[PDB]
């Protein structure tokens, strides 16, 4: 079988420039040009270049002349992709896709590597604010009841976030993170049946590895 | 009336030096006919092949565009000599050598139909470059390739393309032409490839050449193992039996030696 | 008129001072046009009857832009082609039997041309190759049967024969391979060697079998070895009649 | 330039046969634009499928062909599988360079659907003391996962000031998302009552707050 | 020897379209090139097209540009030709005619084809209307009678018709039809002796297999 | 855009030499008019005879031979037989054209010539009930197989109205047609004479009624 | 476009037989690559061999200059029949 492993997830300031690699195996690596492809959130997939590594040959996208620059190296099967004057929008998931002829292009998309997501951003590590997440003015109570807990503003990500130390393990929901302007965001749900509560204590478990923080926080809902 | 028609094209401002327009910008397509009249002089030393063929393009170009489907003008009209129309820098990439015919009027052939469709057909002469392999002599099998491509304009300019219905055509007695080879398919692929200039679409027709078994089977084969068999049955005889042993050993070996020359 | 040569590989018009074209404008208003021209046209032969073999080759001439609309080609009425005086001598290797003049109007892809079309027809100088191959084998042949006719005592007589029949036989093979041009697939110059190299070859190991069962000297084998002999006084001279029935009736066409 | 549109998203049945289009913005996909489909696996797993002439990617099952079905490029899977579910990307070739359209998120049904439990959730007074509102409605349990969010807090329309996650699949394989408000601390006691309604396979849930 | 067989007749409504076949036998297909040729009963033979087997190149007479189109199949050795745009012009025979020339146009015709009658009326079925005839009053005797039935108004051909369940086999004369406003009409005729009428009823039998009808009628002096 | 005339009919004997001739309406047939002779036998039967250059189709018989007399293409049967009776088309070659001639019926007399037998029927009285009449001429048993059908009323010929068949032939080599005349059934009321005339090497045979 | 060009750039009195001018009068800088396609027909006794290369050089004219980057023009025009530079 092929590969094609791409270097580890890396986070930047703007102005700055690194560069991303994609080490390929299990071919002849001159023989396939590779393509790469951007993913950001608010646009769709990207297509920035394509090289080939026998000729050295490059082109690129017209958006993307100067932002980006393909390289190679054919002793260690490797392609590299440098990006230049990294601002907020450069933030996104870059992946190298390889062309499926042999010797000669043949427009159509082989293998991908796994990704690499770049984020770039200005923003200085902040711990996250947790605040309780509770149902009010409830109408009715039926033998099931749903427990939150808004982590908010956070920096970078991500965040482990569980209840009661592990002890609930099941029906807890995490919802992916949607982050506001130089701020991460995320909350989580739970499952339980209705009389253990408040009856019982239950504790939202929010840890931030990148800031060492570990705050647990109980709920008290009127 | 034709020649009438050919004025009125070239009255108006018309540039040969500038490609055709395209409806959304895009590029150019030339769809590509190729007709295989020859093969011959296949050379294993200098790693090539001399091949004569038709080679038929067509385009769009709106421009020499005269007449609709229902009108009384001819649905095609042949250019005659002194007018230029736009056509493809087309080439052929691995050829080492290559003529066009010229004796009486040069052998080409351009048509402008009414739509403003163009069909170019000329005669060429090949001589291209096909690298051998001989590892197996001579069960071996060998391909050589007819590369053609665009030599100035990149991708965004003309795209070629192998015609829909027959893209290769050879010659009635083509298979037979050969002495030493004898070709079993024919195939038409495209070889469009990045270099350091630009993206260049690129058409490959090829063509699988084999050689003939039985004549060494028959020659070489079937005559030297029937030698060594031969040689074996020195074995069965007495060794008192000198002239016996030793005519047949002798007269074996020099058989053998002739067979290889 | 557009015309050219279809299947002319390679052609030049003689430009040697003034060029080589004359041009006649008739009071009628017809034209003669005539021009020198050398060509090199492909013609795709078959050696399967080697040396015996006939080959056609030919001279095609069409319109290329021209269809069937526009111009029409005809042969003159009268001698439509002319050879020169010394023409069919003028080949080393062939010799001219039959020319014809006939029509090659077809039907392509961008219309139909009017095409015409000369054929010769090369008959290969069979003399030779009679004389210089056939004949020495065929004597070759019979010089190696006589070892059947003589005693098995007599080792330099036999041997002799063996050994410098099979040598001549290889010596007068060489001779005719440099005049034969390299082909992959099998002639009826091949068959014809190898055959009569089989009979030679055979005829020696003969006296190699023949020498074997004698030499163990017991008179149930003493006496086999003339057997062997005999049968092969009449043996070989069948076989090689079988086989020029069956060659010259195979290549015989 | 150029605009690639697919469908939002499909669904499809085991054993049926599903067709994803791919719409040129310049006119007709004719065969210079060499159709592309891409497959993305979740956790960013990108698989090639159909490219260029006539090309398919090493592995690729019989059931997924190509073709160009009226006057753009389309991706007919015959004989769907379970497998099969994931986002489709088609990818054309406009002159020098290639554009993705916006993805198809084909869905093969492997469990009946569900339809989704939704409460919103008022904003705790701990974080009201920073003069900042967030309240959070959560949607959990629902098949397939496409969920449209309204909200009709205040005045019945809404115009902006709304964000809201992608559908995260669990682990009994039933997706989930959440929709956020982003309003002033002002806004929550002077607008009245609170709406957090959901649309799933065109069935709407409203929820109430004060 | 070497034959040419072609498809079956057809019957089809005006709009619609049909294709010919002609399938070769007894020869290398792709050395001779095929011609088509209509023959109607308001015109004369009508050349059509000619295709090369071989080069699968074409020539269309000006009058059937877009009307024919002739196609072939090497690997059956066949020559096909499709009518398009079928009108109750188009009602003809239409033949498959061989050029005798071996790899080249001899513009001379060497074999031909069976025929393909291909009738293109915008007519439903129509049953046969049988009527006697009988030799008018007076003028009688002299030579020995002639009688016989008229089938008028029926579509499509054919129609038999037999006399006495076929038992008069002697002086039955089948005249060819004749269409007026798009349904046929054909008239058959028989001679028996003049002591034998009206003394013996003869029958005529008409049988119309699309229509699946079978009227017999009697003839009646006036 | 052209036009090509053959003869009308001809008739020959056995062992005899008979000439079909092609005129072509734009001038003199030249060599690059390529004229084809096609032969088309009873029942739909065709096959080619002479053509183009100068070749011939396999299996044509010695006797058939083409030539040039005078400005049009002839086709020339030296030693007619029995079964060279049939009709006989030429077609001449014009730059990217065929064009087809009329055809000659060619007669090769196998048996004596016969007077045709012609009867004709009024209309009957299920038939008047619709309000159409027809009336029918049978042309049976004539040689050769060519005849001329003419419909006289109340001593007028009538143009508009009738059709008649083409002569096919019989079992007995002898040749058959019929000849209809339409009419309204009223029309047939006032009309108080009816005649069928029929045409047959130069001799006219008559058949009438009066009702 | 690029027809607008080129025609804009020899309507000036240019000379392709001169030599293209310089900044400090020093001499013109040709960068030359070499692609090889085909080695072939080595001869030992003729002491020679056949060779079929693509050539690329390259040199600044700023004759020939027709535009800032960061204009609406194309990088780079194709040169037409009809027109000569030095080169
Ligand atoms: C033992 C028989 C030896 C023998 O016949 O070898 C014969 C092969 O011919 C055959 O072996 C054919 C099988 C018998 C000898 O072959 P040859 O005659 O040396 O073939 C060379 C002839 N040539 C130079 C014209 C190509
Ligand atoms: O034995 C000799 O074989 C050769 C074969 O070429 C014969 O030659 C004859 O037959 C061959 C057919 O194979 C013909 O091509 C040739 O034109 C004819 O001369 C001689 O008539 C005969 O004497
Ligand atoms: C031509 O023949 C080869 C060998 O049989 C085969 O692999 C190839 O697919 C053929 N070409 C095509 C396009 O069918
Ligand atoms: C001339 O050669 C041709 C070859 O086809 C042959 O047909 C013809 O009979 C020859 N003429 C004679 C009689 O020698
Ligand atoms: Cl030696």
């Amino acid at each position: 079988e092929v590969q094609l492993q791409q270097s580890g997830p890396e986070l930047v300031r703007p102005g700055a420039s690194m560069k991303i690699s994609c080490k390929a195996s299990g071919y002849s690596f001159t023989g396939y040009t590779m393509n790469w492809v951007k993913q950001s959130h608010g646009k769709n997939l990207e297509w920035i270049g394509l090289i080939n590594p026998y000729n050295g040959g490059t082109s690129y996208n017209q958006k993307f002349k100067g932002k980006a620059t393909l390289t190679v190296d054919k002793s260690s099967s490797t392609a590299y992709m440098e990006l230049l004057s990294l601002t907020s929008e450069d933030s996104a998931v870059y992946y190298c896709a390889r062309d499926g002829d042999y010797y000669r292009y043949g427009r159509y998309f082989d293998y991908w590597g796994q990704g690499t997501t770049l984020t770039v951003s200005s923003a200085k590590t902040t711990p996250p604010s947790v605040y309780p997440l509770a149902p009010g003015s409830a109408a009715q109570t039926n033998s099931m009841v749903t427990l939150g807990c808004l982590v908010k503003g956070y920096f970078p990500e991500p965040v482990t976030v569980t209840w009661n130390s592990g002890s609930l393990s099941s029906g807890v929901h995490t919802f992916p993170a949607v982050l506001q302007s130089d701020l991460y965001t995320l909350s989580s749900s739970v499952t339980v049946p209705s009389s253990t509560w408040p009856s019982e204590t239950v504790t939202c478990n929010v840890a931030h590895p990148a800031s060492s923080t570990k705050v647990d926080k109980k709920i008290v809902p009127r | 009336s034709d020649s009438k028609i050919l004025a009125h094209l070239f009255t108006s401002g018309y540039d040969f030096r500038v490609r055709p327009p395209t409806d959304n910008g895009g590029p150019v397509v030339v769809s590509v006919n190729m007709l295989l009249r020859t093969i011959s002089k296949i050379d294993v030393v200098n790693m090539e092949y001399s091949a004569q063929l038709t080679l038929r393009e067509s385009w769009i170009d709106k421009r020499l565009s005269y007449g609709v489907k229902g009108d009384g003008q001819p649905d095609f009209v042949i250019l005659t000599v002194g007018h230029q129309i736009w056509m493809p820098d087309t080439f052929f990439p691995n050829e080492k050598q290559a003529y066009k015919h010229t004796i009486d009027k040069p052998n080409v052939l351009i048509r402008i139909h009414n739509d403003g469709t163009v069909l170019y057909s000329v005669r060429i002469s090949l001589v291209l470059s096909c690298p051998m392999y001989l590892q197996y002599y001579p069960m071996d099998v060998q391909q050589c390739s007819i590369d053609l491509a665009s030599y100035a304009y990149t991708t965004k300019d003309i795209e070629y393309l192998w015609k829909e219905h027959s893209p290769l055509q050879l010659k009635v007695g083509l298979s037979s032409s050969l002495p030493s080879f004898q070709l079993t398919n024919t195939s038409t692929t495209y070889c469009t490839s990045v270099t350091n200039t630009g993206i260049y679409s690129c058409l490959r027709t090829t063509i699988q050449l084999k050689r003939e078994f039985s004549f060494y089977l028959l020659q070489l084969y079937i005559p030297s193992c029937m030698l060594v068999i031969v040689s074996w049955v020195s074995f069965w005889f007495d060794r008192t039996a000198i002239p016996a042993r030793v005519t047949l050993g002798v007269t074996t070996l020099l058989t053998m030696t002739a067979q290889s020359a | 008129p557009d015309t050219f040569f279809p299947n002319e590989k390679q052609a030049y018009k003689h430009t040697i001072d003034k060029p080589n074209v004359l041009i006649r404008i008739h009071n009628d208003g017809t034209v003669l046009y005539s021009v020198r021209i050398s060509l090199v046209l492909s013609c795709p032969m078959y050696l399967q009857y080697y040396p015996m073999d006939v080959q056609q080759c030919s001279i095609d001439l069409a319109s290329y832009a021209y269809t069937t609309k526009d111009i029409e080609y005809l042969w003159k009425e009268h001698s439509p082609l002319q050879l020169k005086v010394g023409l069919s001598s003028s080949l080393p290797s062939f010799q001219l039997t039959n020319t014809s003049t006939t029509y090659c109007t077809s039907v392509t892809n961008t219309g139909i041309y009017s095409c015409l079309r000369t054929t010769i027809q090369l008959k290969r100088e069979f003399s030779f190759y009679l004389l210089q191959l056939y004949i020495p084998s065929c004597m070759l042949v019979i010089v190696s049967w006589v070892s059947f006719w003589f005693d098995r005592t007599a080792i330099p007589a036999r041997v002799t024969l063996g050994v410098t029949t099979l040598l001549t036989m290889t010596a007068q093979s060489a001779g005719i391979n440099s005049q034969l041009p390299p082909v992959s697939y099998i002639k009826a110059i091949d068959v014809w060697i190898g055959a009569c190299m089989t009979f030679i070859f055979c005829a020696l190991l003969e006296f190699a079998l023949v020498n074997h069962i004698a030499n163990a000297g017991t008179t149930e084998w003493n006496d086999i070895s003339k057997r062997v002999d005999l049968i092969s006084r009449a043996l070989f001279p069948v076989l090689f009649f079988v086989f020029n029935i069956l060659y010259w009736s195979r290549f015989g066409h | 330039q150029a605009v690639v549109t697919q469908e939002s998203a499909l669904t499809t049945s085991p054993g049926e046969t599903v067709t994803l289009t791919c719409r040129s913005s310049t006119g007709a996909v004719t065969t210079i634009n060499f159709a592309n489909w891409v497959q993305e696996k979740p956790d960013h797993l990108f698989t090639g499928l159909i490219g260029g002439i006539n090309n398919r990617a090493p592995g690729v099952p019989a059931r997924f062909s190509g073709s160009l079905i009226g006057d753009k490029a389309a991706l007919t899977i015959t004989g769907a599988q379970t497998e099969d579910e994931a986002i489709y990307f088609c990818a054309l070739w406009y002159s020098n360079h290639w554009v993705f359209g916006g993805g198809t998120k084909l869905t093969v049904l492997g469990q009946p659907k569900s339809s989704p439990s939704v409460t919103l959730f008022p904003p705790s007074s701990e974080e009201l003391e920073t003069n900042k509102a967030t309240l959070v409605c959560t949607i959990t349990d629902f098949y397939p996962g496409v969920v449209t969010v309204d909200w009709k807090v205040d005045g019945t329309p809404v115009t902006q000031g709304m964000e809201t996650t992608q559908p995260s699949k669990q682990s009994n394989n039933k997706y989930m998302a959440s929709s956020y408000l982003t309003l002033t601390a002002r806004a929550w006691e002077r607008h009245s009552s609170y709406s957090c309604q959901v649309t799933h396979e065109g069935h709407t849930v409203e929820k109430s707050l004060s």
